């Protein structure tokens, strides 16, 4: 698996579906319409497929200043 | 515990005059510091801590093992913006302001984008879980919401784009005063998410009002950065230099004026642009009670000039 956070349009993406392509939800953000998804590396064509998947970012590494 | 003294940096910010008028003990004000945890115990520290969270691998845990500093730099950090002022240790900006402590990096100040944005979430949502409880759309400065006033950001990295930006950009909109180092590289320019028009970059100075030789150019305002005494793990206290040093000044500067305002009006100011020149706003007052140091006006060592919480302050009251 990998970590991902995907944007999604509310008004279509369906979250249950998520499960069928062996991802998990890891949080769903309140104040923006994004999710964070462990899936594997492989179904990531599969998600960003999937209807109301807009954007998938992956999870990069911040630093300390 | 050592005997309390009062690092130099605390002084030339103008701190303790205004502790006649606020501490930052005013209720409805919560600064967040998204760092490497707290110590939480620590006693220059504890009875400021409000909130001790991490969002580590995008689980918002409270657990002590979880949020306890690994590193020492939020406990610094912390330090320089709230350590009590009582008869031990160091004394912060804001000796009164409550604290919450967003832990988003790890032992080595490593930490991911993800739970980054996470952070500031929380620093929103607050406690409760809420960003906006009662729907009236005022989240910072709304004693019925637990959102903080002020989001100081010890992170540096290139421009994004993506749901992180986003995040800060609602952390503005809901009232919230960003801040954030400009960088140590000596750069021409300050590191995101300092160069963002939302966030407020701060740049370091030394005891002499020089500009540090590691200070990114171009911030918006500058603090005491170079020689900064203040709490470190276990219980301790460290001296430490950097923009992220000067950082807290700032954020514990705007803490002051944020509690005074509520304290006369029963409102918050709202946070302002980097062009502001106004009174009406937290920017536009730090801009126009800063010192002017260097060339006339903004220049690009020093900013607007060393934000002055005395100055500020008169300027927001009166
Ligand atoms: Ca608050
Ligand atoms: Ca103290
Ligand atoms: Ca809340
Ligand atoms: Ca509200
Ligand atoms: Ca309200
Ligand atoms: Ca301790
Ligand atoms: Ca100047
Ligand atoms: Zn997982
Ligand atoms: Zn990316
Ligand atoms: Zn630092």
């Amino acid at each position: 698996t990998i970590r991902v956070i995907v944007s999604v349009d509310k008004a279509k993406f369906n979250p249950h579906e998520v499960l069928g392509i062996g991802g998990h939800i890891v949080y769903q953000f309140k104040l923006i319409p994004a999710v964070v998804v462990d899936v594997p590396a492989n179904a990531v064509g599969k998600l960003k497929k999937m209807p109301g998947v807009e954007k998938v970012e992956f999870d990069h590494q911040a630093v300390l200043l | 515990q050592p005997a309390q003294t009062i690092p130099w940096g605390i002084e030339r910010v103008k701190a303790p005059s205004v502790w006649s008028i606020t501490d930052g003990s005013v209720s409805v004000i919560q600064v967040a510091v998204l760092d490497t945890g707290v110590d939480y115990d620590h006693p220059d520290l504890a009875a400021n801590i409000a909130w001790c969270v991490s969002t580590l691998r995008g689980k918002v845990s409270t657990k002590l093992r979880d949020c306890a500093d690994q590193n020492g730099h939020g406990t610094h950090v912390i330090g320089t913006i709230a350590a009590l002022n009582n008869d031990i240790g160091v004394v912060g900006v804001a000796p009164g302001v409550q604290i919450y402590s967003v832990r988003v990096l790890d032992a080595r100040g490593s930490g991911s984008y993800s739970d980054i944005a996470i952070g500031i979430e929380q620093a929103i949502l607050g406690p409760d879980g809420v960003a906006d409880k009662d729907g009236d759309g005022i989240i910072a400065g709304d004693p019925d919401d637990d959102a903080a006033e002020v989001i100081s950001m010890s992170l540096g990295g290139p421009a994004d784009d993506s749901y992180l930006y986003d995040m800060i950009i609602q952390a503005y909109n809901a009232g919230i005063v960003i801040v954030a180092a400009s960088g140590n590289e000596g750069a021409p320019s300050p590191s995101y998410p300092a160069a963002y028009p939302e966030v407020i970059a701060v740049g370091a100075i030394d005891s002499n009002d020089n500009i540090a030789s590691f200070s990114n150019r171009q911030p918006e305002v500058s603090a005491p950065g170079v020689d900064i005494l203040s709490t470190y793990p276990d219980d301790s206290y460290e001296t430490l230099m950097g923009t992220c040093m000067a950082t807290p000044h700032v954020s514990g500067v705007v803490a002051l004026i944020q509690a005074a305002y509520y304290q006369k009006y029963g409102k918050i100011l709202p946070v302002g642009t980097f062009d502001d020149i106004s009174k009406n706003t937290v920017r536009g007052i730090l801009h126009i009670t800063a010192d002017d140091l260097g060339p006339t006006g903004w220049d690009a060592d020093y900013g607007y000039g060393v934000v002055r919480a005395a100055l500020a302050v008169q300027a927001a009251l009166g």
